[PDB]
RNA sequence: UCGAAGGUGGGAUCGGCGAUUGGGACGAAGUCGUAACAAGGUAGCCGUACCGGAAGGUGCGGCUGGAUC
RNA sequence: CUGGGCAGUAACUGACGCUGAGGAGCGAAAGCGUGGGGAGCGAACAGGAUUAGAUACCCUGGUAGUCCACGCCGUAAACG
RNA sequence: AGAAGCACCGGCCAACUACGUGCCAGCAGCCGCGGUAAUACGUAGGGUGCGAGCGUUGUCCGGAAUUACUGGGCGUAAAGAGCUCGUAGGUGGUUUGUCGCGUUGUUCGUGAAAUCUCACGGCUUAACUGUGAGCGUGCGGGCGAUACGGGCAGACUAGAGU
RNA sequence: CAGCUUGUUGGUGGGGUGACGGCCUACCAAGGCGACGACGGGUAGCCGGCCUGAGAGGGUGUCCGGCCACACUGGGACUGA
């Protein structure tokens, strides 16, 4: 078992494709921060933290339209544990030509491309969501 | 496969084959043109092709094709050889240049007249 | 070099008349050759080819030079077709044609070639000279009162003068307010096919 | 008043006791030239009949394409049976840089500014299907912002 | 090695093409006028003039001596 | 003392030729069979061993990429 | 005499994990060495039959082998 | 008034007919064309492209996502070792503190000139030439940040083992 | 191409140099390099650049500019900043 962030992305993607309304998954600070970013960008509905048998459990409810369509189109881990990926403020990645979101881990916390270019800081490219 | 596997063992391009072997870097090559003869092509063509055995100045013996209709070649005679395939003769990969040291141009030729060698008219 | 050949054949192949004037039409259909009446296959390459042919033979430019004009246009910021048109239009002999000093394009080219003009008091005789913004074009003061130039002295009313250059009184002089915009100035062609031709 | 392009015509055959019975297929692209395009396959024993059937199939199977001013909104990658097509938007200067089938589809749809590259199989039918798949995958800023919220969290420099 | 110590240095640097971070080790030879240093013994070094054919480093201080 | 060139010696290594001999490929409309493709007329392939002008045969084990009620 | 697995408990340790270039071990049958054993089967071999021929298929015999002890060999459509 | 040629015209790929020849002579980059009505051979007429050039040969990149980092694969198309254990190596669960090696921000030095890009300036234009700004992906020094990776010091039981 | 190395690896005293240094010498110790490819074989002047390419890459090092090496083949010193 390696790369829990990729595990988190895979769980969310599979549930979103299976048309599920919520997911459960072991809670870590990094996952909580990524969930906060996703909610702020509007790709999910609200999330919450429970207390499982051992440790804590993180539950995310997924957002769908009036018809049954997904608000999340894709998801892909970028900086894998076998090859870390970093970027500078000059050349932060662009997702769907700007219609998506790329998560950047900076010394000031997790940020999106817009929030990171407006601050002029780079860092590790965690994942694309769009 | 596996960036670590690539780091340990990089990509290696394919192996090509030299085609200019007798010319060995030169665009043309002089030869002595021994033992001129004729050859029948591969199965579905049934023609009579005019060829020659050329001993090149690169100290290699190759077989060349004589283009055009009608030629003045013979036994020992200096020719200028270039590259080119015939696709029906089995292993001929060289052509005699017409309009060079001993191979005079094609007589009565009127179209394209530069291949095969021919001055316009005077 | 120059073409120096029948212009009507070259218009009949491209199905468009490029000359106008006294020899505007040949008064006959467009079979450009012996087999010119054939209803032939229409490829995608053919449209691009013939559009670039129209662009070249509207101005009498040669393929090698048009090629360079293409890199200039694509390398210029903005768009591509309008920049190509602007470059092809700023040619001094074209300016002479558009300023109502010429019956055709060929004879405007010959007048520029034989050095009948000065720009900033500089004797120029290259047809491919490129005029610029705030350029004045002056006829050689020792070259006036000559028949083919004074025949255009009184006939300055029929063909319209575009809105980037300007002509003045009896001293026939040209002033360039700004570089043209050929896309809004007399396009007998679509510039979007030259670009596609120069991508294959 | 439509734009119709026949892309590929090939002669297929079926063997019987007597011999080979020949027929014709004619893949046709039909679109209004503005924002909407359709694809129809069509097949018959004679070329004009196959072309006709392709035309009605395409006209019935019209679908809508999201444009942002003469080009597509964002890059996409379409996947047919085995054909792969990549589309990217370009500045207004560019033309339509595409192969045969993709160029037919895009120019009928009414796209002026596109870089299209086919990476998978070279079959015309599958290239067309991959291109329409990518055009399906395309998105518009307005519903991506409807899906997410506060429709300014994008970049819309030109607009008009 | 009679007043000489051998120290292993490790450094990590991005792969030129694939972008992975590769770890590599060196082996420099350092000088001990007063030879007291054993196996393990993370040490600090400072490079100096050619004190020998192969020695270019001098021991500074033995920090966190071996366990 | 060191010392180029030279001399002596035993090896290493890279090529060329070589009577004769092993296979390979391509040739026409040659000779001998008919091994495979259908249950291809004894199901076929795989490993191994022996044998036989030649395709191959047979034994042992395996597989279905074969059948049977 | 001896190896592994699963479930339950949650008693214990506290990341001790995963994979693994080379390497090592095991590894059907046939085959090989030394010794023993040998009913049946059965390569090779012999005869009969079929056939134009039949170095085969079918029949009658039949040696190695198949078995055991101790070593070697290290290959299989060793396949899901 | 002293001054135009070369290549091609079956598809790719713009450009077609007649005559002669009759698996012959020959052509051909591919696959093919020629065995008596050849747009594929030779000539003519016509056409197309380019033009003081036009064709052929040779070599390199491209197309080729056919060595795949960007950017490919392994049931049957080429491709999972017969299976396991294990060395170097690669990779690593949750959580606290610290360091600031990786990472990232900024500044100083350097990254010669020419060449290259963008803007002018000068040769009648252009090629060419001068100027200014970029570029020079980097490296070294100083000063910030600590989200993630890593090191160091702990903790936990969910993985692993007993 | 899987084992290479004995001034070889290190130390001390001397010598030598414009200068540190096995650069050299006497003595002492027994090390040093290697699968992250030592030792060996093949090929090659290196770079700013040039060609190609969407880019990443690939090929190349000719004019021009910088550095290196050599001057019939091999060795040696002298004069001198
Ligand atoms: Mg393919
Ligand atoms: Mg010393
Ligand atoms: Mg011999
Ligand atoms: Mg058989
Ligand atoms: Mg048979
Ligand atoms: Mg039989
Ligand atoms: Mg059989
Ligand atoms: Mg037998
Ligand atoms: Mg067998
Ligand atoms: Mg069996
Ligand atoms: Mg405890
Ligand atoms: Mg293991
Ligand atoms: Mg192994
Ligand atoms: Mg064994
Ligand atoms: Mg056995
Ligand atoms: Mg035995
Ligand atoms: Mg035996
Ligand atoms: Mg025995
Ligand atoms: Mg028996
Ligand atoms: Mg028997
Ligand atoms: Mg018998
Ligand atoms: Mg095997
Ligand atoms: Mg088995
Ligand atoms: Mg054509
Ligand atoms: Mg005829
Ligand atoms: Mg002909
Ligand atoms: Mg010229
Ligand atoms: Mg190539
Ligand atoms: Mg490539
Ligand atoms: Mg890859
Ligand atoms: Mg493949
Ligand atoms: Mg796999
Ligand atoms: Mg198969
Ligand atoms: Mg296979
Ligand atoms: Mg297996
Ligand atoms: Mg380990
Ligand atoms: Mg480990
Ligand atoms: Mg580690
Ligand atoms: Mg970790
Ligand atoms: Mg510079
Ligand atoms: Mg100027
Ligand atoms: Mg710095
Ligand atoms: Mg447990
Ligand atoms: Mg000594
Ligand atoms: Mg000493
Ligand atoms: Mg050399
Ligand atoms: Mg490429
Ligand atoms: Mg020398
Ligand atoms: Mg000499
Ligand atoms: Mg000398
Ligand atoms: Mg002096
Ligand atoms: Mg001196």
């Amino acid at each position: 078992m390696t790369d829990p962030i990729a595990d988190f992305l895979t769980r969310l993607r599979n549930a979103n494709s299976a048309y599920h309304d919520e997911v459960s998954l072991p809670h870590s600070k990094l996952k909580a921060n990524i969930a906060q970013i996703l909610k702020n960008e509007g790709y999910i509905s609200d999330f919450r933290t429970e207390d499982a048998r051992v440790g804590k459990s993180l539950v995310i409810q997924l957002k769908y339209g009036p018809s049954r369509e997904r608000s999340i189109a894709g998801l892909r881990r970028v900086s894998k544990p076998g090859l870390r990926v970093y970027a500078k403020s000059t050349n932060l990645p662009r997702v769907l030509g700007g219609l998506g979101v790329a998560i950047i881990s900076t010394s000031s916390g997790l940020l999106t491309d817009r929030q990171a270019a407006r601050q002029g800081v780079g860092g590790e490219v965690l994942a694309y969501v769009w | 496969p596996t960036i670590q596997q690539l780091v340990r063992k990089g990509r290696r391009d394919k192996i090509s084959k030299v085609k200019t072997a007798a010319l060995k870097g030169s665009p043309q090559r002089r030869g002595v043109c021994t033992r001129v003869y004729t050859t029948t092509p591969k199965k579905p063509n049934s023609a009579l092709r005019k060829v020659a055995r050329v001993k090149l100045t690169s100290q290699v013996e190759v077989t060349a094709y004589i283009p055009g209709e009608g030629h003045n070649l013979q036994e020992h005679s200096m020719v200028l050889v270039r590259g080119g395939r015939v696709k029906d003769l089995p292993g001929v990969r060289y052509k005699i240049i017409r309009g060079s040291l001993d191979t005079q141009g094609v007589k009565n030729r009127k179209q394209a007249r530069s291949r095969y060698g021919a001055k316009k008219e005077k | 070099a120059r073409y120096t050949g029948p212009v009507t054949r070259k218009s009949r192949r491209l199905r468009t008349d490029l000359v106008g004037g006294d020899q505007a039409f040949e008064k006959r259909p467009y079979p450009p050759g012996q087999h010119g009446r054939a209803r032939i296959k229409e490829s995608e390459y053919l449209l691009q080819l013939q559009e670039k042919q129209k662009a070249r033979f509207t101005y009498g430019v040669m393929e090698k030079q048009f090629r360079r004009y293409y890199e200039e246009a694509v390398r210029q910021p903005g768009k591509t077709g309008e920049e190509l048109l602007k470059i092809l239009e700023s040619r001094l002999d074209n300016v002479i044609y558009r300023a109502g000093l010429a019956r055709t394009r060929r004879m405007a080219r010959q007048l520029v070639s034989h050095g009948h003009f000065n720009v900033n008091g500089v004797h120029v005789n290259v047809p491919s000279y490129r005029v610029s913004q705030y350029d004045i074009v002056d006829v050689r003061d020792k070259s006036l009162n000559t028949v083919p130039f004074q025949i255009a002295r009184e006939t300055a009313g029929e063909r319209p003068i575009p809105s980037w250059l300007q002509v003045v009184g009896e001293r026939q002089r040209v002033l360039i307010h700004q570089l043209p915009e050929r896309a809004q100035i007399d396009v007998p062609l679509t510039e979007q096919l030259i670009v596609e031709y120069y991508s294959k | 008043n439509y734009l119709e392009r026949v892309v590929a015509i090939n002669r297929v055959s079926k063997v019987v006791k007597g011999g080979r019975r020949f027929s014709f297929t004619a893949l046709v692209i039909v679109g209004d030239g503005n924002g909407m395009v359709g694809v129809g396959y069509g097949k018959a024993k004679e070329v004009p009949a196959a072309i006709a059937k392709g035309v009605e199939e395409a006209r019935k199977s019209f679908f809508r394409v999201p444009l942002i001013g003469g080009t597509i909104t964002h890059p996409v990658q379409g996947e047919a049976a085995a054909g792969v097509v990549l589309l990217r938007p370009a500045s207004p200067g560019t033309g339509v840089i595409a192969g045969g089938a993709a160029r037919a589809v895009l120019e009928c749809a009414g796209v002026h500014d596109i870089l299209a590259k086919s990476l998978g199989s070279d079959n015309a039918i599958n290239v067309v299907h991959a291109t329409v798949a990518a055009l399906k995958l395309l998105q518009r800023p307005e519903e991506v912002a409807a899906r997410r919220g506060l429709p300014i969290e994008d970049v819309a420099p030109a607009g008009m | 090695m009679q007043k000489t110590i051998v120290v292993e240095l490790e450094d990590r640097m991005r792969h030129p093409l694939y972008g992975k971070i590769i770890r590599t080790t060196k082996k420099v030879k350092a000088h001990d006028e007063d030879s007291v240093a054993g196996i393990g013994d993370r040490v600090s070094l400072m490079e100096t003039r050619p004190l020998s054919a192969t020695k270019r480093w001098r021991l500074v201080e033995i920090l966190e001596k071996a366990k």
